[PDB]
């Protein structure tokens, strides 16, 4: 009697089912988390494809001005999108069976809500699934944490921000141009560039790419001669071999002479931990930034912070970026606002 | 429309088109905002500026101030485009 | 053991050295509680010290005082903070208690025994002892129930609680008839979290709040007794991982969920979080703007029920998708708002147009102006307003601080839950330190293709 | 730098440029590769010690199981690496390529040779006032940016835009 | 529309039940060290 | 049902859909007196469509796209006997509603269900009938902008995305003139109510309405379509 | 003159930590 | 504000809530003093 109860239950039908579900012999692993994931992602995918190709225009801002997002309605790959649900609906659950017809549903942006909810569910289940297979194969279980960062980002832009703003119409559009729109408006109303968490995110992705290129170049540089000339050096490695394929000492030495001796890593485990940690933390912080700005704790405001002796404002770059922000603000959703302050 | 002849009488000029201009325009002449302007808009439109004074529910104060700025008024033909927004024309600051 | 050689953990993961040391672990917990109560007291005294009599709480960056005011201490009808002394009292009490808990913490951490299983048998435990764990769980559950009943007692008998829905404006009231009807309470529990529903965040009267705490008190007490006097069934014993880290992970998941729930309470609810103290919600402020300019323009002679906006929708008044008469513009998304300054104008089919035309009161206009001018929007350096606003108003709504902070906390706490749950599984099965070079599972598996 | 960014958005529609999109692909892909490689190696480690601190337990022998990793990602994602050399080259290649491509784009913008518009949608929208995409919405956004900031960002030009000519929507 | 609701409810209840009761079937024992 | 609605609370109605329904009158007997000397006023006028027909080149049935946001209510008017004939002159209230239907083929037909400036002659018993003409303003107003920033009272005055088109003398952007010259087009649908229920004790009338009307033109860019609304109405008679 | 009091109190607390550590470091 | 009595104790209270942070930092000091960290 310790921690795990090591015991079985004798070739029962339900036990056979549990065995097949949790089987590590399946080409694609289908854990319990997969019992959630597969149907959700399939529904989401089907509705997404069909809508991206043939869905009628959607009244996104509830002002009876439908926006066209599908290919068969004059869009291309870059401009096509699944338009977010109507602002008249807000955060109300709008399933197909709550509409009078599929046509109404399409008009108010039901597809977006459906796809977003199903996708978030299925992706959470995807995270859980990564853990699950790690456990079934006797691995360490922290890949799903790493993947928890992107899940957090998706959850931020598809769920939390609509919650803070009171409408799924503020959720990120499922499309390229729509994404850009989301970004611009977000900058106008939260000044995300001046938010330290977004700066942390940029550090995460720039730094991530940097360390990717760095590690890659270092290991590629110190590959051990196992191949002939003009032949692919990749052939000099075989899957499953125990011998290391590159000179780690030579790489550490190079890096040591590039900057200084104590700037380099000696422990590969430490190095790869760092490689995993930097971008994941960055993205974590940016996701938090998107959600907390979803509750209007915006980026740093230095508008007219510098004054002269007489009391006149001396502009800085923050004032210029504020000018651009103003442009986006006054220009976005031209027919949606009736009152001078944009509080929603 | 692309072209409108009576644009100058909408607030940015010296005279006010009583039939089309927004209440804000009447802030140009002391005494008219908000009460006199309100009654003026609510009583429009008018064939001639003087018809403003023919409006019931106008106080003697209203009529006084209005006479003064009677020399300041014009009655262009009412166009619904501006007529509909005589109180709130979507302009703030 | 307090080294890498003696424990296996490094100085960072230093705290993992306390997993099987009951004494020092207890010391850590007690000292930590000491820190919590410390902060409570110190910050309360800080807020009392910085408070200014003739300003609203939400203009002064207060998060603790609004709680006490909500409970009904030092409040006049309308939400006026008159007596700031009970706040001082609670702050002092907490602080001194922090001295006590601090002493106990340092004692059990450094001075006392490392293992409480030797010298004692009641305060000693093995993580793998299910009965003992369910006993402790039961005790603390009973404690929580007692706390819920403390709130209930405070609201039913001792002065009462601040009711923003009180017939005559916000005022402290003794809840005479709490809601004990299961249909209603558990109607909250089994309700959608989406718009117009709000799950448990949609509670809008103190009868249901206090009654809910009666139910949760009874439930916690009965459950505590249940776990103290029983042992976990077979299925639970088979389904769960029984170790300290696992329990930690469970509590982490729970606290993440709770963090999110609290953030949502702070952001949408204005009953348990009176707008007089915490400030208006986003919804409330947007609706307040629409209301404000509806009043202004109606006073300028516009028939608002007939005023056509640029889109063709009502400029001031339109309909919700289910027919209710609502305020126009973007705030159409916020038509689920319920506020004591607006409900006087509410009818069966939504907003009553007649009451809008005739019965709008000056205090309502003042409320709308105040709230639309104190919307929960502001920068990180507390510059009030939208992102493009200039430096003049020093303001960030308490709702924003609370909600954002607790989202941050709930989020990272969830991360911790994943981490410790995973490591709990891996440590239980026995491969948390790496793959066995002599027992690699994959090598004993048939290839995928 | 933030100003330079919003400037290139408002004036060049830089987000719409395919080369920039390739750049974004390069960076985000790079960060993805960094994270996933780090996590994978850290979670396929061999037990080469007794301490929970697996860092201390680290030779020509691989410190992590390539086969187990391959199995895992093959059953999770459908496809996995099998060649360490190809892997490390790949996470060299992705970000570097990103940077180069975006550079092509920027040269383009040096000559104002932009990917600013989709003529088809501009013509359609010109003839049909009911036709709207997120592209056109962003075009409007660009116009706003340009006016307002134009006056403050280029002081030497002595741009004077009366408040009546500044493009904006209702109320705002 | 109601029949659609019934269908979707059936599916959701089905997969949710499989998930819950599935993860209750001694999942920690499902490891290579058992 | 007016008493029923009066007894109901907001929380009992909110979300049900009742808020968009017109009250009924459970009485088909009695008459409301009308002294041809005294002035009257119709109050709480509420029409509730049920049928939306759009004519195609006969009227065809459509699908409602904009849910329960189409009923007019609390509309206000003077009931004055002019030269012996009874006239109802609509004034205040919620006398308009933008609603969008969908005709076969998928084309969205938006329109402004209006009853503004209604003058309706009366021909009050269960045989009384109300018939008459009405103004329907432009679907969009002056400040509204198209996806390229063009409107009536504001916006660009040209196709600003095509500077090379607007660059030569004569023609010009004259082609796109039809889309650069936004027009406020007031039209007329024309209604025809028809009573059927009268409660003399509460002075309440209700019964059928027919309405005809004219519809959305995209600021003068496209030809409007005729729309057909078949419904019930409710009102009360209140002395001046 | 309140700022000096604040900074003195701050200095005393801040120093309080390390002093306890140093004191115990001698024994 | 504070009660008039304890008025004199205003500046000290201004530093009171910053103390838990110090404790966190203190941990590191302790560790650095030992030989770890
Ligand atoms: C893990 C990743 C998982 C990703 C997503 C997984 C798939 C989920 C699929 C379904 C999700 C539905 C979420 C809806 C949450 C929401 O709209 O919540 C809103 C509700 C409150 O609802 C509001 O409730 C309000 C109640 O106020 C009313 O009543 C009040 C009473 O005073 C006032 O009077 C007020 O004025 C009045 O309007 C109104 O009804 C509003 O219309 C209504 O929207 O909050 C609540 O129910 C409680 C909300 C609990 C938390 C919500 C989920 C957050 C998840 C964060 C994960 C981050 C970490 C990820 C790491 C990886
Ligand atoms: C608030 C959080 C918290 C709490 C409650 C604890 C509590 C504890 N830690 Mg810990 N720790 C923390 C944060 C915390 N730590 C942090 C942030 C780190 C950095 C990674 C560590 C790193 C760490 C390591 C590496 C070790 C501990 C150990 C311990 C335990 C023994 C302490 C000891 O012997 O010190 C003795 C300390 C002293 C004699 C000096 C301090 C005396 C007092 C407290 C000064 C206070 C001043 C006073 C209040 C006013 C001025 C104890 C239960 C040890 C353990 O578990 O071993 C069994 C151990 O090896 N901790
Ligand atoms: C209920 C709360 C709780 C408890 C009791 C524990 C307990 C434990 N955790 Mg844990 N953890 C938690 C929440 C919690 N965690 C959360 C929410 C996360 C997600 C962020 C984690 C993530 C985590 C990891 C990744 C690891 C642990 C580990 C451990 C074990 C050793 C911890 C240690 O030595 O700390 C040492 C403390 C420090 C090194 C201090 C770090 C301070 C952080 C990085 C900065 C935080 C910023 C802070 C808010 C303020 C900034 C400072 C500014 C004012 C200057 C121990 C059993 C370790 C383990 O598994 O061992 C078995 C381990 O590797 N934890
Ligand atoms: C639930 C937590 C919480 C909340 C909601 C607030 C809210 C508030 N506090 Mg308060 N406070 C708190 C905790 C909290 N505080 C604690 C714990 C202390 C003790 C130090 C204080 C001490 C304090 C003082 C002394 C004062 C306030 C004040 C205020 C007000 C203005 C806050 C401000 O400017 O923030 C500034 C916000 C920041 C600096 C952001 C912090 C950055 C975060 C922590 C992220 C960094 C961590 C990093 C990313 C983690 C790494 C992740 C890793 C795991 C990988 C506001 C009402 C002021 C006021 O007006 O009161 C009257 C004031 O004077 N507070
Ligand atoms: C979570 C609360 C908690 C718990 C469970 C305990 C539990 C315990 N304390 Mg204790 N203690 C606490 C808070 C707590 N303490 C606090 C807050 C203080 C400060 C006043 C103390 C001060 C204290 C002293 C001074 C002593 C104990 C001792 C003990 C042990 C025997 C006491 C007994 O049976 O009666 C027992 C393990 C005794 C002990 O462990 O002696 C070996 C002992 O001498 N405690
Ligand atoms: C019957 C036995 C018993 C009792 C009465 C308690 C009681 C308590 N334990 Mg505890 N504990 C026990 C057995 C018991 N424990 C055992 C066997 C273990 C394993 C060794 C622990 C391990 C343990 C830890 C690790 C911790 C506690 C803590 C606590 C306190 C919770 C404070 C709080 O916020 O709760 C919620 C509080 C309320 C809802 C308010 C009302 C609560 C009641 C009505 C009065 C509280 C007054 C005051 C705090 C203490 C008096 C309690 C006493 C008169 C019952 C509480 C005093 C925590 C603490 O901070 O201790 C100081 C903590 O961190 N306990
Ligand atoms: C303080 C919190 C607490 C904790 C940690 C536990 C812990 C435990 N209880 Mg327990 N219990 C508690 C309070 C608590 N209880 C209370 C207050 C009561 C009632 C008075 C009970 C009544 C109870 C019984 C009757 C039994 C347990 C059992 C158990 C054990 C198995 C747990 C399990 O499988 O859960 C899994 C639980 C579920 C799958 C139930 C699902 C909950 C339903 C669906 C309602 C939730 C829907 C809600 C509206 C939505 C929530 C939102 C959320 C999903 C985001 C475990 C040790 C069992 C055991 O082993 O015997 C001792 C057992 O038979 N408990
Ligand atoms: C239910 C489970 C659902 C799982 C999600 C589905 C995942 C689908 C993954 C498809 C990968 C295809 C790889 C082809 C190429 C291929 O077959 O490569 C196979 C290759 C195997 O590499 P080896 O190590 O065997 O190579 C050794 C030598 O051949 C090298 O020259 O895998 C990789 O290189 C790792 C990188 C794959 C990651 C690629 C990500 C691309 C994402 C898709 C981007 C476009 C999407 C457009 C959508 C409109
Ligand atoms: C374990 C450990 C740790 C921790 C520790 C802790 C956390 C502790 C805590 C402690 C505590 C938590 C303490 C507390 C204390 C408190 C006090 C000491 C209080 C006092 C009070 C007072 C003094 C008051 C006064 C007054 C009054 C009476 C009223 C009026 C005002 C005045 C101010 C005058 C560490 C990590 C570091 C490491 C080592 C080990
Ligand atoms: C006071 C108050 C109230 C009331 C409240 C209440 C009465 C509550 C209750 C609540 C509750 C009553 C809750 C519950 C919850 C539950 C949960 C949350 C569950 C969870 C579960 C879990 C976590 C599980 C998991 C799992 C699975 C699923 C698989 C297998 C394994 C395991 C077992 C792990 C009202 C609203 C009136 C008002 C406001 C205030
Ligand atoms: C209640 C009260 C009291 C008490 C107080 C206390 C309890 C205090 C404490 C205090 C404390 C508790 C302090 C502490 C501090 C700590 C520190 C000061 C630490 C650290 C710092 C630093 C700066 C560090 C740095 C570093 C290292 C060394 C390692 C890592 C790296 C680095 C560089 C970061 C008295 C008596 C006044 C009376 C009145 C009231
Ligand atoms: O929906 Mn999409 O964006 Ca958020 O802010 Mn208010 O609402 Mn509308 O304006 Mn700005
Ligand atoms: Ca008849
Ligand atoms: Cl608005
Ligand atoms: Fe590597």
């Amino acid at each position: 009697m310790t921690v795990t109860l090591e015991r079985r239950e004798s070739t029962s039908l339900w036990e056979r089912f549990c065995s097949w579900i949790t089987s590590t012999e399946n080409r694609l692993y289908i854990g319990w988390f997969g019992v959630l994931m597969i149907p959700c992602l399939l529904t989401a995918t089907t509705v997404f494809i069909i809508a991206f190709i043939a869905a009628p225009p959607v009244d996104i801002d509830g002002i009876r001005e439908p926006v066209s997002g599908s290919l068969l309605y004059g869009n291309n790959i870059i401009t096509g999108a699944v338009v977010p649900t109507s602002n008249a609906i807000g955060l109300h659950l709008y399933p197909i069976w709550e509409a009078a017809s599929l046509d109404e549903w399409l008009y108010n942006g039901g597809p977006y809500q459906l796809v977003v909810l199903h996708f978030l569910l299925g992706v959470a289940a995807y995270m859980g699934r990564e853990w699950e297979l790690s456990y079934r194969l006797g691995m360490r279980p922290w890949i799903c944490v790493a993947f928890s960062a992107p899940v957090a980002a998706a959850t931020a832009v598809f769920l939390i921000y609509p919650i803070g703003q009171g409408s799924f119409s503020d959720g990120m559009p499922l499309g390229i141009s729509g994404t850009f729109n989301f970004m611009l408006v977000f900058q106008a109303e939260h000044n995300i560039l001046m938010h330290p968490f977004h700066m942390a995110g940029v550090a995460g992705v720039f730094g991530g790419a940097l360390f990717s290129a760095m590690h890659g170049s270092l290991v590629t540089s110190s590959l051990i001669r196992e191949t002939t000339e003009n032949e692919s050096p990749n052939y000099g490695y075989k899957l499953g071999q125990e011998e290391e394929t590159y000179n780690i000492v030579a790489a550490h030495g190079y890096f040591g002479r590039l900057i200084f001796q104590y700037a380099s890593f000696n422990n590969s485990r430490a190095l790869h931990f760092f490689l995993g940690l930097w971008p994941v933390v960055g993205i974590w912080l940016t996701s938090i930034g998107i959600s907390t700005m979803a509750f209007n704790l915006n980026g740093l405001n230095f508008n007219q912070s510098i004054v002269d002796s007489q009391g006149r404002v001396i502009n800085t770059w923050a004032d210029i970026i504020n000018r651009a922000n103003l442009g986006i603000e006054v220009m976005h959703e031209r027919n949606a606002h009736n009152f001078p302050l944009d509080l929603a | 429309r692309i072209d409108y002849e009576g644009i100058g009488y909408l607030g940015g000029g010296d005279k006010i088109d009583v039939n089309n201009a927004n209440v804000r325009a009447y802030r140009k002449f002391p005494g008219l905002y908000p009460t006199a302007a309100k009654k003026i808009v609510q009583g429009g439109p008018y064939g001639t500026p003087d018809d403003i004074l023919k409006n019931p529910e106008l106080s003697e104060r209203d009529k006084e101030v209005i006479k003064k700025y009677m020399d300041r008024f014009v009655a262009l033909p009412p166009t619904p485009e501006y007529f509909t927004d005589r109180v709130n024309n979507g302009i703030y600051k | 053991g307090r080294s890498i050689e003696s424990t296996g953990f490094a100085w960072w993961s230093g705290n993992a050295r306390l997993i099987n040391l009951s004494g020092k672990l207890l010391g850590a917990h007690v000292a930590h509680a000491g820190l919590i109560v410390f902060w409570t007291g110190a910050m309360t005294l800080f807020e009392t010290s910085h408070f200014i009599p003739e300003k609203p709480l939400y203009e002064q960056g207060m998060i603790l005082l609004p709680h006490l005011a909500t409970l009904g201490w030092g409040v006049a009808p309308g939400g006026e903070i008159v007596n700031t002394y009970p706040y001082f009292a609670t702050g002092v009490i907490h602080l001194v208690s922090s001295a006590v808990l601090g002493f106990g913490g340092i004692y059990h951490s450094i001075v006392g025994p490392d293992v409480l299983e030797d010298s004692f048998s009641f305060f000693g435990y093995d993580w793998r002892d299910k009965n003992k764990m369910t006993t402790i769980l039961g005790i603390h559950l009973i404690l929580l129930g007692i706390g819920a009943f403390l709130l209930v007692i405070k609201a039913l008998f001792i002065g009462g609680i601040y009711d923003t829905w009180a017939p005559g404006g916000g005022d402290i009231r003794f809840i005479t008839n709490p809601t004990l009807n299961p249909a209603i309470i558990f109607s909250y529990l089994l309700k959608s979290p989406f718009g117009g529903e709000g799950w448990i965040v949609g509670v809008n009267n103190m009868e249901d709040v206090i009654g809910g705490h009666i139910w949760i008190g009874v439930t916690c007490v009965i459950g505590g007794i249940w776990h103290i006097l029983t042992r976990p069934f077979s299925w639970a014993r088979r389904a769960f991982v029984w170790s300290g880290e696992a329990y930690l992970s469970y509590s982490l998941g729970a606290l993440a969920l709770m963090g999110q729930t609290a953030a949502e309470y702070a952001w949408y609810n204005n009953t348990v979080y009176p707008s007089e103290f915490y400030g208006p919600t986003a919804a409330e402020a947007s609706q307040a703007q629409a209301f404000t300019f509806l009043v202004r323009d109606q006073r300028l002679g516009a028939n608002i029920a007939s005023t056509q906006g640029p889109t063709g929708l009502g400029k001031y008044l339109m309909r919700s998708p289910t027919g209710e008469v609502i305020l126009g513009g973007e705030t159409m998304r916020f038509w689920d708002l319920r506020a004591p300054w607006l409900e006087p104008l509410r009818s069966s089919n939504g907003l009553d147009l007649n009451k809008i035309k005739n019965d709008i009161q000056p205090w309502q206009e003042r409320r709308a102006a105040e709230y639309m001018t104190h919307a929960p929007l502001g920068s990180l350096n507390s510059v009030g307003g939208v992102a493009t606003e200039i430096n003049s108003v020093n303001y960030v709504s308490p709702r924003s601080w609370l909600t954002t902070s607790h989202f941050f906390l709930g989020f990272f706490i969830f991360i911790g839950h994943l981490w410790h749950a995973g490591r709990a599984r891996a440590a239980a099965a026995g491969f948390e330190k790496g793959i066995n070079r002599e027992n690699e599972p994959v090598l004993s598996m048939r290839p995928l293709d | 730098i933030f100003r330079f960014l919003l400037f290139l958005q408002g004036f060049h529609n830089w987000t719409l440029n395919p080369f920039h999109m390739m750049g974004v692909a390069g960076i985000l892909g790079g960060a993805l590769l960094c994270a996933i490689h780090g996590a994978t190696v850290e979670n396929t480690l061999f037990e080469d010690g007794e301490a929970s601190d697996t860092f201390r337990a680290f030779q020509s022998e691989e410190t992590y199981s390539m086969v187990t990793a391959n199995r895992f990602w093959s059953q999770i994602f459908g496809v996995a690496f099998a060649n360490k050399r190809w892997l490390h080259f790949f996470l060299l290649f992705v970000p570097v390529t990103g940077l180069w491509v975006s550079s092509i784009g920027i040269v383009g913008l040096a000559l104002n040779l932009r990917a600013y518009d989709f003529v088809s949608q501009e013509i359609r929208a010109a003839e049909d006032p009911e036709f709207e995409t997120f592209y056109t919405k962003n075009i409007l956004l660009n116009e706003g940016i340009r006016a307002w900031m134009a006056a403050q960002d280029q002081p030497h030009e002595n741009f004077v835009f009366p408040e009546e000519v500044l493009p904006r929507g209702n109320a705002l | 529309m109601f029949t659609l609701k019934i269908f979707v409810y059936s599916c959701v209840a089905f997969f949710c039940s499989l998930f819950i009761f599935g993860f209750l079937s001694n999942d920690p024992s499902r490891n290579p060290n058992r | 049902t007016a008493q029923d609605v009066r007894q109901l609370s907001y929380e009992q109605v909110k979300g049900t859909g009742l808020a968009n329904r017109c009250p009924e009158v459970v009485s088909s007997k009695g008459k409301i007196s009308l002294d041809k000397t005294k002035k009257y006023k119709v109050v709480d006028l509420c029409l509730e469509p049920k049928q939306f027909l759009v004519e195609e080149e006969e009227f065809v049935d459509t699908k409602l796209m904009t849910r329960a946001t189409y009923t007019l209510a609390n509309i206000e008017g003077e009931l004055v006997n002019e030269n012996g004939t009874w006239k109802f002159i609509e004034k205040d209230g919620m006398d308009y509603a933008a609603t969008t239907v969908q005709i076969p083929g998928g084309e969205r037909v938006p329109f402004l269900f209006s009853i503004k400036k209604l003058v309706a002659s009366l021909n009050i018993s269960t045989s009384t009938e109300l018939g008459g003409e009405f103004k329907v303003p432009s679907y969009r107003t002056g400040m509204f902008l198209d996806p390229k920033g063009r409107g009536m009272a504001n916006g660009y005055d040209m196709a600003v995305a095509l500077p090379a088109l607007e660059a030569d003398g004569a023609v010009g952007q004259e082609v796109l003139r039809k889309e650069n010259d936004k027009v406020f087009q007031e039209t007329s649908g024309r209604i025809e109510l028809a009573v059927n229920k009268v409660d003399p004790t509460s002075n309440e009338i209700g019964g059928v309405f027919v309405s005809e009307q004219l519809s959305d033109t995209d600021m003068g860019a496209k030809e409007p379509k005729k729309l057909l609304l078949k419904g019930v109405f409710y009102a009360r008679i209140l002395p001046s | 003159w309140q700022v000096i009091v604040q900074l003195v109190f701050l200095a005393l607390i801040i120093t309080t930590g390390p002093v306890i550590i140093v004191y115990l470091s001698t024994r | 504000q504070l009660p008039e009595t304890y008025n004199i104790f205003a500046p000290i209270i201004d530093i009171m809530p910053v103390i838990p942070i110090l404790f966190l930092l203190l941990a590191f000091v302790w560790q650095a003093a030992v030989g770890f960290r």
